[PDB]
RNA sequence: AGAGCGCAAGGGUAGAAGGGGGCCUGACUGCGAGGCCUGCAAGCCGAGCAGGGGCGAAAGCCGGGCCUAGUGAACCGGUGGU
RNA sequence: CCGGGUGGGGGGGAGGCGCCGGUGAAAUACCACCCUGGCGCGGCUGGGGGCCUAACCCUCGGAUGGGGGGACAGCGCUUGGC
RNA sequence: GUAAGAGGAGGUAUAGGGAGCGACGCUUGCCCGGUGCCGGAAGGUCAAGGGGAGGGGUGCAAGCCCCGAACCGAAGCCCCGG
RNA sequence: GGCUACGUAGCUCAGUUGGUUAGAGCACAUCACUCAUAAUGAUGGGGUCACAGGUUCGAAUCCCGUCGUAGCCACCA
């Protein structure tokens, strides 16, 4: 999907794992010639860190975890009171 | 055919050329005959290499 | 009681994690020959060749540029003109094609042997069970075949050293004597190193210059920085 | 000349191409006059020239085999050199 | 390898051993390295097992938690097969 | 269904799904050689990977980039039998 | 191509880190034992250890060189 952090969503078809069989030299070449196309697309995850006055889930890219707990730092900065999930989750930032 | 197969002598003192063939099957050990390099006159010639 | 006392002494100075170098090991080395007469330096060398690999375990035939000083006597069987060339050089009884029963007919005393081609077939086939199995007849390159192996009488009178591979390269280089101090211990360790370098295999990965061990004969040897 | 002349046969040959010995290594290098052939392309023939080499007393022959079959342009890349 | 070697504890004591000779491929105190197989550790590097829960998955009358699994599963990326 | 989830099924191995023949009565024989399929903590070849003996370019050097051995890396196919 | 295992008596099969003294059952052989075949026992012929090479004083017992046999990966302008 999109991360909750800095973008990141996913990528398609010259994306790739192409198959390809590429070329190289390893007599006339490697195998020489060869050729393909396919697919590829990010990593996502969970932390549902507490914070403040409430609990709070995310949805973290494979490595933009110590950025929501300095997400959580800046948070505490301000006041955070009453219950408001994803509403203060998104005052944050 | 490669019994016959394909080979080629080289002068000594250093690189030069000539195009030949051989017969390993034939009593043939190895070869050191008498040729012509692109530089001076006749001289040695060894073979070597496929 | 396991190594003795001398070497319990000669023990507590190898200090078994050091080096020395061609240097040190003149000299240090050359102190630690205190039990008898005159040890040979036994550069002990050891490297890696598959101990046969069908021809790559050297031959390396040196006088090191000093001298053993030690007996070969050559004694030859150099079919009566070559004995001329010997009796020049050092060689008791020269006996063209007779002597051979003094070496096959059980009468020792010698070495090398040197003889010629000419009878190195004859001479060959008959002592090929003491002397080149042991170490003695010809070996094409040990200074036993020819008439110019002559003046390798001279060169093996001034030192053969043999090295071969056996099992280890090992080889033991056979100078020093306890007898050279400091300088002919450096120049002919040196030398030895030079003969090392001169005959190598044709493609044998790995260390070229692994084991040294240059024990006088009785005692300490810890390598030389296998190199310098 | 029905023998042989590697292999199929044709053509050819004992005024040698056949078979015996001696020295060798011209299955040479840089070029190729001018012709065969022909849709192109590829194939076929070779004088002479110059470098040096082998045999020959010499005159002289030698750029593989008596010839016609034994072959694959190019694109790609290996390998040694310039 | 059933023949001795290798090691320690001790009695006791001024006495005990190595070459050639002999045999065979080789001569056997001692010294140098190495190999064979082994054993203990140190540098690197893996296979396999148990436990805990706090990642993550489930579930129970609101559950801040209780109970189960648990570093596997789920998932992202890369690797080769089918 | 890319997916959330969906049905299966708020059903639980006398139940849910896939294939052959087709009530019922008699009955269903040999072949594991090729292949599909079950299983198996020795092993053969191989992926990325781990690793680093060894090589080279270059800078005076310190240094950087690239090549790469021994040997340890699965699934799988070979393998062993059902 | 790269790496693995193997190829020894007419038949099929062991001896494999040496060193000795190269086997086993079938089969061929003249016998032996049974009154009678067969069962089994004995003596011989057949190895030229995949071929050479090299290590060793001394390999079928190890490295190396060629092939046949097979196996997986993997190459083919």
């Amino acid at each position: 999907k999109v991360c909750e952090i800095s973008g990141k969503r996913p990528i398609v078809a010259n994306s790739i794992q192409r198959r390809g069989k590429a070329k190289r030299e390893g007599g006339v070449g490697k195998k020489t010639t060869g050729i393909s196309k396919r697919r590829q697309y990010p990593n996502l995850q969970k932390v549902r860190v507490r914070v403040a006055g409430q609990e709070i889930t995310f949805r973290v890219a494979a490595s933009h975890i110590p950025k929501v707990y300095e997400l959580v730092e800046r948070a505490k900065g301000l006041k955070l009171e009453g219950l408001s999930p994803k509403e203060i989750k998104k005052e944050l930032l | 055919v490669r019994i016959k197969l394909l080979l080629e002598c080289t002068e000594c003192k250093r690189r030069n050329y000539a195009t030949e063939k051989n017969k390993r099957n034939t009593p043939n050990k190895l070869e050191l005959r008498k040729y012509c390099p692109w530089c001076r006159k006749h001289t040695v010639h060894r073979e070597v290499k496929i | 009681p396991k190594h003795g006392k001398r070497y319990r002494a000669l023990l507590e100075k190898v200090d078994p994690n050091k080096v020395y170098t061609i240097d040190e090991a003149a000299r240090l080395v050359k102190e630690l020959a205190t039990a008898k007469f005159d040890e040979t330096v036994e550069v002990h060398a050891k490297l890696g060749i598959d101990p046969r690999r069908s021809d790559q375990n050297v031959r390396g035939t040196v006088s090191l540029p000093h001298g053993l000083g030690k007996q070969v006597r050559v004694l030859a069987i150099a079919k009566g003109e070559k004995i001329k060339e010997a009796e020049e050089a050092g060689a008791d009884y020269v006996g063209g094609e007779e002597i051979i029963q003094k070496i096959l007919d059980g009468w020792m005393d010698f070495d090398a042997v040197v003889a010629t081609p000419d009878v190195m077939g004859a001479v060959g086939s008959k002592l090929g069970r003491i002397l080149g199995p042991r170490g003695l007849l010809p070996n094409p390159k040990a200074g036993t075949v020819g008439f110019n192996i002559g003046e390798i009488i001279r060169e093996i009178k001034a030192g053969r050293i043999e090295f071969r591979n056996d099992k280890t390269g090992a080889i033991h280089a056979p100078v020093g004597k306890a007898s050279f101090p400091p300088e002919k211990l450096a120049d002919n360790i040196r030398a030895f190193i030079r003969a090392l370098e001169a005959h190598k295999p044709e493609g044998a990965k790995g260390t070229f210059l692994r084991s040294v061990y240059v024990t006088t004969t009785m005692g300490p040897s810890v390598r030389i920085n296998p190199h310098s």
